């Protein structure tokens, strides 16, 4: 039915709730959603009545959220509390080291410091630092305490047990678990650092703000990063250990009411929210506090669909806690576009003999999205998808170069060119009269096919429904449904699928599509030489010669293929290999490696080789200010479930 | 690590269709040792044509030691000729259901195997592992098949190997403790700590179903290997047996293989067939001791082929 | 795309020829007992005979009587070599019994893999029709009790014994489990969203982010094939273990003879058949020879009244060679 059975883990929780549900009964109709609460003995008796069938929500932090996720519940991130204005939302925190600047020491030189923590057993300031460095830490690693305290050459870890760990407490003796304690808590942590007790406070972004009212004083400390170098404490999104999600409800990836607890709870925070109502509060209560949701909250949004626990988390956050948990301690896993792929990528693992290794996916982000959890470790990306991909916490490692070069691994190149093919025979064709026509992309989301010509009509239409300006095409991964799809060659379910089954994919694919169904190909400039003049063997092809195609220059221009240099749309970045942050050195190596050892699959088809890149090892630095600005215009336009998921972390 | 897919080890894959082909060659076993009875059968019949070629003569050692009623020796030497047959029939039928029992347990285990050897995908994804990036291949697996891994390539009850594990002096008790746990040690049965996304060997969702756990255990042959209904990541393998399974992690191989299902019948049933073959050899052993003690000395000496040649010719001189 | 499941119907056929196979045992053992009851009247037959002659009883030869010399000599030496032929008969009832085991177990191992593999939200590997999971309940020719290890049927259970005394035919149990007996209806089943991935090969099925491309799965001996890609939809075609193609339907054999685990049952059932034959047709024309020249006093004689004036008899003759 309409009716969600939300968990109460006290007495003053569940009457709390009674009066949700009466409060909720006297102002939603018969036909909207309903409240009606459960009580459990603990968080774990929350999270297992739901995975039992017998309550539907609970609100839990994140190391709660973890547990969660995991078999046999397999529960999920349904429904988020923000804190502060609706404009900036506060969804998430993020756990930091802080230093004081000029003390010389990185991530990996951490052994033989002094730390400051919060407390024991503690998020920021002891979980997820302990269950960074938990391979640091030396052999035994358990008691986890013993190890702490020899790895550390003193620290302050209030509420830990002095008389058995005294290492622990050599900066606030005793380690008291309360406020008394100089030291105790994120302000006393980083007075630890502050008082110059400790070299390294393991606390919150915001607690040297909440510590320092002047940005003179604030600007004597700096931040340690995962990739052993320092950053000011005012970039922190850029510089941080983990990014940890505040409170969250939690419903079954299966038979979950995710839907209807999101329209319980979108209803509520407007009937009884923040600044709403005198008669109840959904983040208050006489009978005591925090009680169901967090009394700092100021209301809720909807978890993206695609988001899924790990991704929701971070992939920091949940390595921190696996090693902790786990307590597992001491090649490259290319990731591959559909079947086409995957069997060049096995020929590829074979013959470097287990250096390469191979995941399949049916789509590229669904592949970046395995990239991102760890599922697999690396692949080679389109200019369009390095943006996503590096939206996702992606980097560049190795660039495709195409021209003949001398020593091509070090001479990094300018980019290919974005063209609109027309026929040589369809002369009635300008760049402006291309209102009501047929088009013909690589797929939706690419550089040249679709984010550089949709890109110049949304900055002259100025609106988002490309399948209105068009009569019908082809631009594999678009909506099924749509104009855009009318125009493909796939198999019943292979129809407009952003992968090799569907025929019309790629720069080959828009190609085929120009000379069989439309009268617009959007691809790259070398597209056509490639496939005419017999140099293509495809029956289609075989016949085909260029001095029989034109190019569509921006000022309603036509010119030859040839004359490509100048009657280009835009300049296309090279694709690039992306990888996870914690993976270049070694990607890098390997690629080399493999590279001197040894359709597009995998890679375009014209790469000459793999080029190195220096200061561009970030998607902002590779791409280009230009290209970055273009594609930022598009976001209003998006279709990217992946795109609306990686933004809801870092916007 | 929870979406870690462990694979199972050759070296254990080896060893369960090592016991596989023993149990092919338990047709063959029952053959060889029920042909020995009938050898010792033989001779008996021998023996006792010997004896009544004694009776014929008259000339039947006065032996004190119980040869002086004839009449009561020949009645148990035409008796013999019915009473044997008949229990000689309760161990073939015996042999036969071990024979059969056997053979349900090895196909039970080869399917198992096979299935696991044959969901193996050219790199990185497999559910037999060699500790490469490569699935197990045929030479690895040479318990198993007899070339390129398909269903013709594996062992038949006719087949080579399966003739000679036969007559290689293993009792069932040991080729069964061979597949215990301790016998494998946890190590050598699951390849822990790897990614080989083999879906075979999970319980929980997107292993055997792709959205929820199992509803109930799973067991890989009949109770081998045992899951709980929601195992996940890194197979913690300890010994035990189906009912060992309690909790959703636990994942259990076999410590006791007589308290495994497929195998109880095969033990029983060969233990049957052993109990009959043993209490006829002892029957025959008994009738030939008291028979001897009554065979002419002249008769004794007489080799096989003169015997019967002999026996003809006084048979048909009292016949008329 | 949908995703279906192996529907009741066919599990319970597949499990029928299974119990059936498990029955060659029993079915041998009672063929064989035939045999030694014959063989143990052939017996009788001679010593009713040799009491004839002894007590001159034979008839005035209607048939070869004349020459009961030579009619015994030949049945006494026919007696010894249907021993050695009996022998011959047993290994192969043996070897018979264990093929047929091992078959059974194969297609036991298959469907039990296929019951076990389900749980809650209607997501299940067997149906009853579009819905499941099926429980023990349907699924009947499998399971004795609740789906387990333990409710299988074993060699001596009722459901083996009583299925090894019918007058079905090898041939006729192996096509009850042919695609043209079984049909598309019965084979495929299930709602189109019940998660079963052990029917399915592509991407996430069998294999976690691949595909079994090595080798074509394939369940039974050759039964139920697989190639690379196969959906989960359970789209079901007749072939055999090499017609399975990456993106085709599963094949369901056309011709159960044709697969492997079968090739040997039907060889070595029919090695015993033939033998068991040929011993039967040997003790009849011998008996046939001796029942012409016994007599009706000598005849009437049987068991340890025969042994009794048999052995009066040899007694009674030996004393007159003596005088
Ligand atoms: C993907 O899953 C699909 C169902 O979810 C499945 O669709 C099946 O496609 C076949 C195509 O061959 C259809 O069969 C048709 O083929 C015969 C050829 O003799 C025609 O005469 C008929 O029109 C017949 O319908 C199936 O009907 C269809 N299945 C369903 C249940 O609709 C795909 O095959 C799956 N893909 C792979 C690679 O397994
Ligand atoms: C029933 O099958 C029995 C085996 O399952 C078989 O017993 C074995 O008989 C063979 C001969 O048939 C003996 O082998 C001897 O002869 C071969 C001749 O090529 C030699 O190569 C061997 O070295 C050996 O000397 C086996 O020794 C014998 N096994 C035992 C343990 O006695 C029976 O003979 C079969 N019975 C019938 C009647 O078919
Ligand atoms: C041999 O197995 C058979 C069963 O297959 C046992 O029983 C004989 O066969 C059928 C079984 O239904 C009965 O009708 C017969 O009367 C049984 N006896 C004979 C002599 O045919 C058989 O008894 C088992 N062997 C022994 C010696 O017990
Ligand atoms: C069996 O298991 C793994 C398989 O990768 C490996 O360690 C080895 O082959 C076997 N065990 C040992 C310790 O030899
Ligand atoms: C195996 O799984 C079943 C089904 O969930 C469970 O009820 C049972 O307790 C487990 N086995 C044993 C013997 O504990
Ligand atoms: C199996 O198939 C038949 C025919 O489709 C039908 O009875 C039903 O769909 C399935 N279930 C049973 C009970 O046989
Ligand atoms: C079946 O397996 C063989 C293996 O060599 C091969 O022909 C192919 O991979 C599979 N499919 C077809 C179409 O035969
Ligand atoms: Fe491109």
């Amino acid at each position: 039915d309409k009716t969600v059975r939300w968990c109460a883990v006290s007495e003053h929780e569940a009457t709390k709730c009674q009066s949700f549900r009466d409060h909720m009964k006297s102002v939603i109709p018969s036909d909207g959603p309903s409240v009606a609460c459960v009580k459990k003995a603990s968080y774990l008796d929350c999270i297992r009545a739901i995975a039992a069938n017998e309550a539907d929500a609970v609100t839990l932090d994140a190391g709660l959220v973890y547990d969660a996720y995991l078999a046999p519940n397999n529960l999920k991130p349904v429904v988020a509390e923000f804190y502060g204005s609706k404009e900036d939302p506060q969804t998430f925190y993020y756990a930091v080291a802080v230093v004081k600047k000029d003390s010389g020491f990185q991530m990996n030189q951490l052994r033989g410091k002094k730390s400051c923590h919060t407390g024991l057993g503690r998020s920021a300031g002891w979980n997820i630092p302990i269950g960074l460095l938990y391979c640091d830490l030396p052999e035994p690693r358990k008691p986890l305490e013993k190890a702490v305290a020899n790895f550390f050459s003193g620290s302050c870890a209030p509420c830990a047990d002095g008389t058995d760990f005294p290492q622990l407490c050599q900066l606030c003796p005793g380690c008291g678990c309360s406020t008394l304690n100089q030291y105790f808590g994120y302000s006393g942590a980083f007075k630890c650092l502050k008082d110059g007790a400790g070299d390294v406070a393991f606390v919150k972004h915001s607690t040297i703000f909440e510590n320092l009212a002047n940005k003179a004083d604030r600007d004597q400390y700096e931040l340690l990063c995962l990739d052993n170098t320092r950053k000011p404490v005012d970039e922190y999104k850029d510089c941080h250990l983990a990014q940890v999600p505040s409170h969250t409800v939690v419903a079954r990836s299966m038979g979950g009411k995710e839907d209807l607890i999101w329209e319980l709870l979108n209803q509520a925070q407007e009937h009884f929210g923040k600044d709403k109502s005198k008669e109840f509060q959904l983040f208050s209560s006489p009978h005591g506090k925090d009680l169901l949701f967090k009394d700092s909250a100021h209301g809720f949004l909807k978890v993206p669909p695609r988001m899924d626990a790990k991704m929701y988390l971070g992939y920091e956050y949940v390595t921190a806690i696996r090693n902790l948990r786990e307590g597992t301690c001491p090649p490259v896993k290319w990731c591959a576009l559909s079947h086409h792929e995957r069997l060049k990528c096995d020929e590829w693992s074979v013959n470097s003999v287990g250096k390469i290794e191979c995941v399949s996916a049916e789509t590229t982000e669904d592949c970046i999205a395995k990239i991102m959890n760890g599922e697999a470790d690396a692949m080679s990306l389109d200019g369009g998808f390095v943006y996503i991909a590096g939206k996702c916490g992606l980097v560049p490692v190795l660039a495709e170069n195409y021209n003949k070069s001398d020593n091509c691994e070090d001479t990094p190149e300018a980019g290919y060119f974005a063209v609109a093919v027309v026929k040589k025979s369809a002369s009635d064709l300008t760049w402006d009269n291309l209102k009501g026509k047929k088009s013909c992309h690589t797929a939706v989301g690419r550089t040249a096919g679709w984010n550089i010509p949709m890109g110049l009509l949304y900055n002259k239409i100025n609106h988002c429904r490309f399948d209105e300006f068009f009569s019908e095409g082809c631009a594999p991964g678009s909506k099924k449904d749509s104009s855009l799809c009318k125009l493909c060659m796939g198999s019943g379910l292979n129809l407009c699928e952003p992968n090799n089954k569907e025929g019309y994919y790629g720069y080959t694919g828009a190609f085929r599509c120009l000379v069989e169904k439309g009268d617009v190909a959007f691809v790259k400039h070398q597209t056509v030489p490639q496939n005419t003049g017999g140099k293509n063997p495809d029956p289609w092809a075989k016949n085909l010669n260029e001095k029989d195609y034109e190019l569509l220059c921006l000022d309603g221009t036509r010119k030859p293929v040839e004359e490509y240099a100048n009657c280009h749309l835009a300049r296309a970045p090279n694709h690039a290999v992306v990888t996870r942050k914690d993976k270049e050195a070694c990607v890098h190596k390997i690629l080399r490696q493999q590279q001197h050892l040894f359709k597009d699959l995998l890679f375009r088809d014209d790469t000459v080789c793999l080029a190195k890149l220096h200061d561009r090892n970030t998607y902002e630095k590779y791409l280009g200010e230009e290209y970055v600005k273009a594609v930022g215009n598009l976001r209003k336009c998006s279709t990217s479930s992946l795109l609306e998921a990686c933004t809801f972390r870092r916007p | 690590y929870e979406n870690e897919r462990n694979a199972l080890n050759a070296t254990a894959a080896n060893k369960v269709c090592g016991l596989s082909t023993y149990l092919k060659g338990i047709a063959h076993r029952v053959n060889s040792e029920s042909a020995v009875v009938t050898e010792k059968l033989s001779d008996l019949k021998m023996r006792s044509i010997q004896l009544q070629l004694s009776v014929m003569r008259n000339r039947v050692p006065s032996g004190e030691q119980d040869c002086k009623d004839i009449r009561t020796l020949l009645k148990t030497v035409l008796r013999n000729e019915f009473t044997f047959q008949q229990e000689l029939e309760e161990m073939r039928n015996a042999s036969a259901l071990a024979a059969a029992a056997a053979g349900i347990a090895a196909g039970r285990l080869e399917e198992w195997i096979f299935v696991f050897a044959q969901a193996a995908g050219g790199s990185s994804q497999f559910c037999i592992s060699v500790g490469t990036n490569i699935p197990a291949e045929y030479n690895n697996l040479q318990e198993c098949f007899d070339g390129t891994i398909g269903p013709e390539t594996l062992y038949k009850i006719e087949d080579s190997r399966v003739k000679e594990s036969a007559q290689k002096s293993l009792q069932l008790h040991e080729v069964l403790s061979s597949i215990s746990f301790s016998s494998l040690g946890a190590e050598s049965i699951v390849e822990k700590g790897e990614n080989r996304g083999c879906n075979l060997m999970r319980t929980a969702d997107g292993g055997l179903l792709k959205d929820v756990c199992l509803n109930r255990n799973f067991t890989w042959g009949g109770g081998v290997l045992n899951f709980g209904y929601c195992v996940a990541g890194n197979l913690k393998i300890k010994g035990g047996e189906y009912g060992d399974v309690g909790s959703h992690d636990a994942v259990r191989w076999t410590e006791d293989p007589s308290k495994v299902s497929i195998f109880k019948d095969v033990i029983r049933l060969f233990a049957r067939f052993q109990e009959v073959k043993n209490a006829v050899v002892k029957k025959i052993k008994t009738t030939v001791d008291e028979l001897t003690k009554c065979i002419g000395q002249k008769e004794a000496e007489l080799t096989n082929d003169q015997l019967y040649e002999e026996f003809e010719v006084i048979q048909k001189y009292l016949w008329f």
